[PDB]
Formats: structure tokens, sequence, C-alpha cells
């Protein structure tokens, strides 16, 4: 099974799979082939949890199910600059307008 | 050109509806007309007494959306092997993301209304352009021209 | 794999495997044509260019696979944007 995932920070989402049995360090080195920052330097998380690097996706709860290819799970990730890391921050995107009258 | 073949062959089918749609089973008669037979509920299956070298194509009951059966327009019975029925596969195909929001906003808006979406001319006469049976049959004549 | 940055009006980098968004011809000329794997879109605001990156993904998986092929979900506040992203993006 292959898993569906945007990887966020700020105002980046990264588009990627991986399998459901790889390991959140597995994709920390995808992560940093792409924005080239070592795992060690990176923070993966579920919702406002700190996964850890040996937990297969599975485990950490990136399913199938749940990561779909047109509906992919969210993981946050945050930089260490040179040290204490920072606090996670995936910026929000933009705001549908009000649906027309047509529609509503 | 696009008619079933009175082989007379008796060919049992499962018709299976692998969508989310109201599935309406198309058969193509002996003189190219295109008969509507009962519907599918989504996720269910029929088994249909069918024929060899009949001609069947799928669509959604409520929109006549195209669909796929065995990841392909038409559906032609074949022999059963060990009296085995053939299995037809009903999907959904991987629409463009262009149809598939002409889809959504036909399902939301009055076709009255499509003239009042503030939408260029050429996607009005996109959105008014609903699927309908024949002209894929026409255009997949030509396809084979 | 190489992958290209595909910047919303916004500004959101979206980051999506080359091959994906080859998916759409005019991305294709934006890419060969008139930074060498960005692309910034002054019309698609970011949620409606992350849509369109989540279908690319769908169609590569779920084109010519035998496995049942799931509906593409698309909320109704954001069908009309995307309506004319997708016409403008031939995909
Ligand atoms: C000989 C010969 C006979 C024929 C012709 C004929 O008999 N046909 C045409 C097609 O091959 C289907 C078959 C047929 N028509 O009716 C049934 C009994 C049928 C009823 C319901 C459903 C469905 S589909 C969805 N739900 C159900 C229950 C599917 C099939 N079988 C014509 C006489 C119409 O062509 N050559």
């Amino acid at each position: 099974m292959d898993v569906f995932l945007m990887i966020r920070r700020h105002k980046t989402t990264i588009f990627t799979d991986a399998k459901e049995s790889s390991t959140v360090f597995e994709l920390k080195r995808i992560v940093e082939g792409i924005l080239k920052r070592p795992p060690d330097e990176q923070r993966l998380y579920k919702d406002d949890q700190l996964l850890d690097d040996g937990k297969t996706l599975g485990e950490c709860g990136f399913t199938s199910q749940t990561a779909r290819p047109q509906a992919p799970a969210t993981v946050g990730l945050a930089f260490r600059a040179d040290d204490t890391f920072e606090a996670l921050c995936i910026e929000p995107f933009s705001s549908p307008p009000e649906l027309p009258d047509v529609m509503k | 050109v696009l008619r079933s073949v009175n082989s007379r062959e008796p060919s049992q089918v499962i018709f299976c509806n692998r969508s989310p749609r109201v599935v309406l089973p198309v058969w193509l008669n002996f003189d190219g007309e295109p008969q509507p037979y009962p519907t599918l509920p989504p996720g269910t299956g029929r088994r249909i007494h069918s024929y060899r070298g009949h001609l069947w194509l799928f669509r959604d009951a409520g929109t006549h959306d195209g669909l796929l059966v065995n990841q392909t327009e038409l559906f032609v019975p074949s022999l059963n092997v060990d009296g085995q029925p053939i299995f037809a596969n009903i999907t959904l195909p991987v629409y463009t993301l262009k149809e598939r929001c002409l889809q959504v906003v036909r399902s939301l808006v009055k076709p009255e209304n499509y003239r009042r979406l503030d939408i260029v001319r050429s996607l009005y006469e996109d959105l008014e352009d609903h699927p309908n049976v024949q002209k894929d049959l026409e255009r997949l004549t030509q396809e084979r021209i | 794999m190489m992958y290209v940055k595909l910047i919303s009006s916004d500004g959101h980098e979206f980051i999506v495997k080359r091959e994906h968004a080859l998916t759409s011809g005019t991305i294709k000329a934006m890419l060969s044509g008139p930074e060498t794997n960005e692309v910034n879109f002054r019309e698609i605001p970011s949620h409606v260019l992350s849509k369109v990156c989540m279908y690319f993904t769908y169609k590569v998986r779920y084109t010519n696979s035998s496995t049942e092929i799931p509906e593409f979900p698309i909320a109704p506040e954001i069908a009309l944007e995307l309506l004319m992203a997708a016409n403008f993006l031939d995909c």
C-alpha cells in the first residue's frame, strides 16, 4: 500500500508518496533530497504530534484509507536553523469566495 | 456502423457496478439504436442474460456521464468458458479535470442560470453540452473511419 | 526523481513530481519556453492550485489501472475557480 502525502511548512507544500511500511526517517530522506536539509534538522508532525524516526507511516496513522491520491494526508515539517528548531507553522491556503447566488 | 451482431449465441454476463453512480446499461440494437435497460444502484450487480457479439455501453443514469466497462468504452459479451459468466466491471473513467468540474457545476446550477455565471462564453457552451449517447456514438463511429 | 515548483497567486509553493506536472500541456509549455523549474500563476490561488496538484496525483495513479476508480471530490465553493483553472491548464 502506497500512501499519498502533503509535507507542509510555512508556504511550501510537497506532494509525494511512500509505502505504508516505510518509516518516518525514510520520509525524512525524501524531503532532504528535495528541500536539501538533513533529518536531524527536520521534524515531522501528524497534527500537533512529533513522530519517531523508527516508526512506520502506518503506525503513525498514514494508511491508504486516509492518504489517498485525490485527498492526501498532511505532514507538518519544521526546520532546525542552528538550535532549538522552530515551532511548527503550516500556512493555510486561501479562502474560497462566497457561493454565488445560483449555487447556494 | 456500431450495431449488435445477431449471433444467437447466449452469453451470461455479470454487470458489476464498481462506481458511485447509478448506472444505466445501454444496448446498441441490430439497427444501431441505443436501447436503455434497467438501472444499477451504486455498487450493485446483476446477472444479465445476453448474447455473443452484442454491444453494450454504460452511463450515469441521471446525467448520462460516460462510464468505462472493463477499462474501455464498449462491452462485447464473449464465450463463457466452462459455463463461467463474463464479468463486466463498470467503473468511473479518469475524467479530465475540466469535465469533472463541469459535472459538479451542472449538478449545482439549474440550466437556466448557466448564463448567469461569470465565466467565458465558451464555458457556457461547454456546460450546455450535456452528455448524450448519440453524439458519443457518432464520435466513436468516426474513430473507426 | 525531478520535481517542479508551482507557485500560486498568493505565493504558496507546491513541489510536485515533474512527470505529474507534465500532465498539463500548458505547464509543459511554461517549462520549455516562456527558476528553471518554477512556474508562477498570477491567476490561480492556493486553494485551487492545491486541488490541481491533487488531481495530477489522482490522474497518474488511476489512469490505466484495474483497481476500482474513486470519484475525484470537488467542494462546491471551489468548483467555479477549478473549472477556469482546469480549462486554462488543459487537464
Ligand atoms: C436472440 C436475441 C434476443 C435479443 C435481444 C435480447 O434479448 N437482449 C438484448 C441484449 O443482448 C440483452 C438481451 C436481453 N434483453 O432482455 C433480457 C432478458 C434482459 C433483461 C434485463 C436486463 C437487466 S440490465 C440491468 N438490470 C437488468 C435486470 C438485462 C437483460 N436480456 C432482444 C430480443 C431485445 O437479441 N438476440
